[PDB]
């Protein structure tokens, strides 16, 4: 955990719990909108991906 | 920071948002949004050239070094072919 | 997975997300018979002993 | 003289312990006949010890 | 573009689903009725509008 960033890319490999889990924000980000712990691809990938 | 207004009596808002325009503003969104817009902006020289120049100059000083080294080589040592010196 | 529609709940109207609002087991108001902690949200929550 | 630039090359940069010296390794005084050609990326000493470490792990080889 | 990636997450602001995204949720039964809004956009098979 300490040398690791995740990386939501695509609308496959963006696991809300797995990004959640390696980074504080992201989880702050989650538990803000808890609708979007989906899987279906509608979680926010970067703007510019 | 507060606002001196003309009229010293205020209107209570009527109809809708889009044929008079107004500032509505919860104050916990305000400070979400300033604090938001705050992570943003951090979120979104010369002594490098110095450093470049003084490379640049050392690499070409130091080539020069090596090929003065190297032809100095070249004419001492293989003067000794004619038995030049004694 | 069971629990609620992920295909329509995308989505919040209110603190509460879809999700919540369609299934009990999903929203901050119904706790378990047994806790070992407090939840993490209890906006519209109070608690007597 | 050189002293000062090869002691700060291990002591100071690599931050290699002090049992650690040329006699030690030869492929370390093989390297720093490298590492001290160039007076950059001395802020950033990780990249010279990880160069350091896959040059002797490529050194260790079977084949 | 990968260090940048958890200050997105770092603004607690949800997005908009886009109109594809939208369009997955109505079943096969009544993507034809009236309260399918994005039926204005579907004018051709082969292209997204």
């Amino acid at each position: 955990i300490e040398y690791s960033l995740p990386v939501p890319f695509h609308r496959f490999y963006s696991n809300p719990t797995i990004c959640a889990a390696l980074s504080d924000d992201i989880k702050r980000y989650v538990t803000e909108f808890p609708h979007y712990h989906r899987h279906d691809g509608g979680f926010p990938l970067p703007t510019a991906f | 920071s507060l606002l001196h207004t003309f009229w010293r009596l205020p209107v209570a808002v009527f109809f809708e948002p889009h044929e008079e325009n107004v500032l509505r503003c919860p104050e916990r969104v305000l400070r979400r949004l300033l604090e938001d817009a705050a992570v943003t902006m951090r979120g979104g020289d010369r002594v490098r050239k110095r450093y470049l120049r003084q490379e640049l100059r050392d690499l070409g000083h130091r080539v020069q070094t090596y090929c003065e080294d190297l032809e100095g080589r070249v004419s001492e040592a293989e003067a000794l072919l004619n038995q030049q010196c004694e | 997975r069971i629990s609620a529609l992920p295909g329509l709940n995308n989505g919040q109207l209110a603190e509460e997300p879809l999700s919540a609002y369609v299934n009990a087991l999903h929203d901050h108001r119904l706790w378990p018979p047994f806790v070992t902690h407090l939840p993490r949200n209890m906006e519209g929550v109070q608690v007597v002993a | 003289k050189r002293d000062e630039k090869h002691r700060h090359v291990v002591n100071v940069v690599l931050e290699l312990p002090t049992e650690i010296s040329e006699a030690t390794h030869p492929v370390l005084a093989t390297m720093l006949s490298k590492y001290t050609r160039m007076s950059s990326l001395f802020n950033d000493k990780c990249a010279f010890k990880l160069d350091l470490l896959r040059m002797v792990a490529v050194s260790r080889t079977r084949r | 573009a990968a260090r940048r990636i958890p200050h997105f997450y770092r603004v607690r602001r949800e997005v908009p689903r886009t109109v594809n995204e939208m369009k997955q949720d109505f079943v096969v039964t009544d993507f034809y009725k009236v309260g399918n809004i994005t039926l204005y956009t579907e004018l051709h098979p082969f292209f997204d509008f």
